């Protein structure tokens, strides 16, 4: 009641404010804690209610950062899970809650080992002597690095992605386990990229077409590898993984400040001109080769069947 | 024949209906009348007229989906085939942006209803439609397009290379889709596409589900000579198509071989 | 107006006669009446009738050929301007294999030279020719090569992405060659040449040294739009075309460059 509707309050300004949290896993896991204190706390007669219920609560979650699309489509995968529940139960008050209690439990159980997985299977990808590019900063992809350097030795151009300099935080805990990287700008990428064997990155949200949005200047490095003709390789979770279309709904790009690419200091030239900070890209699915989640490799002529498993078409407006 | 009579009393009664939902119609009215199988299947043997591939798709899904119940099975089906529009409309119609420049191809009603969708969602765009002239097609779908109060203009056959570089999407209707996700459509689809992947445009199809057809032409020869005919009838390749917009949703188009797959032909 | 009388005089008695040659020709029957260079330029500032490329490129390129020797100079180049398309065929048609398909773009004079001479060297082949309608000259062009005894087809205009995969050169003759390489020609030039790209055709264009004319379009819209005119005029790119065939040699796309470099416009 006062607690439950405080935490939402807390959590729906924590998302219009900045990112909190840092750490998408960590904010997956609060989403399922959210939606686990709001249906044990709460009373309802037909399912159909608390789908209603849950609707009503995810809406000011998408309103609240359109750009962050995890907790929708997690909020929009527990949806499909009370459906499922509620169609193998109708082929009812306390069993649907238990079901939905253990089902929850169990989508943290695979949730909690998906970086495990993709850094299990990370061996069958990475050879000896290699030069990989990457961009921007990920635990997925630095954590898939550093599990395949346990075995290989190869080295990492950690480019930069540079509306803010995070990828310098990559390339300091890469060096700290000694995978040879090295920093460079992202006007070399086109430069460096006749000797760039693979790409490796990371991602924000993978769409319906097998299109995904990630750190810019992504884009970019995917013209620049379908030019030299290098496969791509997507370390990227399945809860970000969603039915949203690319030009089906506005406010794709998230728009920040433009403080971080010139400053207030300028000078009187500020009044008279234009700066658009787009932290984010559009990148197309025929300029991707591979994507790497815990259940294995799959193609983005493939993303589709996994909407069609963990996604309801009747939910995709939410 | 009562069959081809019935099928040219469905089809020429209303010009905006298509003629495979006609078939299928003719289809279940011999199943009306055991004796209403084999007289479907007589009618269906005896159905040689269009040339289409939409119409012979739509035969074979009815003849499996037939395979007391198939009169009912039947009328659903044909009700989903009914009711397939304006879900196709309504799955299409968000992707058209304000002030874009439209490349369409000759006339078909699935690309006038989503333009209709799109206006009646308080859209301004401006529409370029090649002629697409073994006959003046092109000219009746700009013609009907000026009765719904959007600019249109008339584009000559040979100038889909020549206002590429302004049409910012390619929407093309098809009349046949291949299980890879190739399409078969009239004859200036290829030059389109092969333009539009060119020049990077974005190559869009909007097609039903009942035009899922279990063929695989890797050659401008290797489809059909009965749906050739001067011909006809191109090929489009599946990589030279961006998206499929079918009722089952905004597919790509590795997703027409599996519902072909868990179709079973 | 006494000039453009006279060049419909030169234009009209021979109908297998180019424009521009026409258009020399009355320049220098001014410059036989200084007066003279004075009554050319009057005309050449009131020839503004013919809306090609190659009849104001060869106005320029004698504008600047004539600066008591401009009679003479002008009489020499007109005859090595009549004995260019001799040079033109017997340095193109030794490319043509036997049993080869032949792709070909609407009327001119200068393919129908390189098709009889590949002919007089004892070649077989087949011809296919796009219809090209703004206007039906595709139709004349394969009229005037059925009574060459060679076997056309007609073929229809929304078809070049059809019949590239059997066609393996595609030899078009152009009305205009700009510096770095690319022509401007009939509009269903640009489709062509990309489908002959996507194919991995050579696309070989057949034109004499007069069209060189010093322009430089990055779009369909760069091209000056007094030779637009329903466009009746493209752009290729030069990265499209595999050679040229000038009287100075079978060249490269980037030795127009160097001879209008060598020219200095």
């Amino acid at each position: 009641g006062s607690e439950l509707s405080e935490r939402i309050e807390s959590f729906v300004e924590t998302l219009k404010r900045g990112g909190g949290p840092r750490s998408s896993e960590e904010m997956a896991r609060e989403t399922l804690g959210l939606l686990r204190q709001i249906i044990t706390d709460h009373r309802w007669s037909n399912a159909g209610e608390l789908m209603e219920l849950i609707r009503r609560e995810g809406r000011r979650m998408t309103a609240a950062q359109p750009s962050e699309t995890t907790v929708g489509n997690m909020v929009r995968r527990v949806l499909k899970i009370i459906r499922e529940e509620y169609g193998r139960l109708h082929g009812h008050y306390a069993q649907l809650q238990s079901n939905i209690i253990e089902a929850i439990n169990e989508l943290l159980v695979e949730l909690e080992g998906t970086m495990e997985n993709i850094a299990a299977q990370a061996l069958e990808h990475i050879h000896s002597n290699e030069v990989i590019m990457t961009i921007g900063f990920s635990r997925t992809v630095e954590a898939f690095l550093k599990e395949a350097a346990r075995k290989r030795k190869f080295h990492v151009i950690v480019a930069e992605c540079a509306p803010f300099c995070q990828g310098h935080e990559m390339a300091v805990n890469l060096s700290k386990a000694g995978i040879e990287t090295t920093v460079m700008t992202d006007a070399a990428i086109f430069a460096v990229m006749s000797r760039v064997n693979k790409v490796i990155i990371g991602t924000k949200t993978i769409l319906a077409n097998g299109a995904l949005r990630a750190v810019t200047g992504t884009h970019t490095l995917a013209l620049a590898a379908k030019h030299h003709s290098t496969p791509l390789i997507v370390c990227a979770p399945m809860f970000k993984l969603s039915p949203q279309f690319p030009n089906e709904e506005d406010s794709f790009h998230k728009f920040v400040a433009p403080e971080e690419v010139l400053p207030f200091t300028e000078g009187d030239i500020l009044e008279k001109v234009s700066v658009h900070c787009p932290v984010f890209d559009y990148v197309p699915p025929e300029l991707i080769t591979l994507f790497i989640s815990n259940i294995g490799g799959n193609a983005p002529s493939y993303i589709y069947r996994l909407m069609s498993e963990l996604y309801h078409p009747d939910d995709h407006v939410l | 024949k009562e069959l081809i009579e019935y099928f040219k009393s469905q089809m020429k009664e209303d010009p905006d209906m298509a003629s495979a939902v006609a078939a299928i119609r003719t289809l279940l009215e011999f199943l009306k009348r055991g004796l209403r199988a084999n007289l479907t299947s007589a009618i269906e043997t005896l159905c040689g007229v269009d040339s289409s591939v939409a119409v012979s798709s739509g035969g074979e899904l009815f003849l499996r989906f037939i395979s007391k119940i198939m009169i009912e099975r039947g009328e659903l089906f044909l009700r989903r085939i009914s009711l397939s529009r304006n879900k196709i409309a309504d799955l299409c119609h968000t992707f058209i942006k304000d002030g874009a420049t439209i490349l369409t191809h000759a006339y078909s009603r699935v690309v006038l209803r989503v333009l209709e969708a799109a206006v009646a969602a308080k859209k301004r765009f401006s529409v370029y439609v090649t002629e697409s002239q073994p006959d003046l097609s092109g000219k009746k779908m700009a013609k009907a397009l000026c009765h719904l109060n959007v600019p249109v203009t008339v584009v000559l056959d040979a100038a889909v290379g020549y206002i590429m570089e302004k049409a910012d999407l390619v929407i093309v209707g098809a009349e046949g889709v291949v299980e890879n996700g190739g399409i078969i459509n009239k004859i200036g689809t290829n030059q389109m596409a092969v333009c539009a992947k060119a020049q990077n445009k974005p190559f869009y199809v909007v097609a039903e589900s009942f035009k899922f057809v279990r063929l695989f032409p890797l050659n401008q020869q290797d489809v059909p000579d009965k749906f050739k005919y001067h011909p006809w009838v191109d090929y489009t390749a599946p990589s030279l198509i961006t998206l499929l917009f079918t009722d089952l949703g905004v597919l790509t188009p590795s997703a027409v071989s599996d519902e072909l797959i868990k179709l079973y032909l």
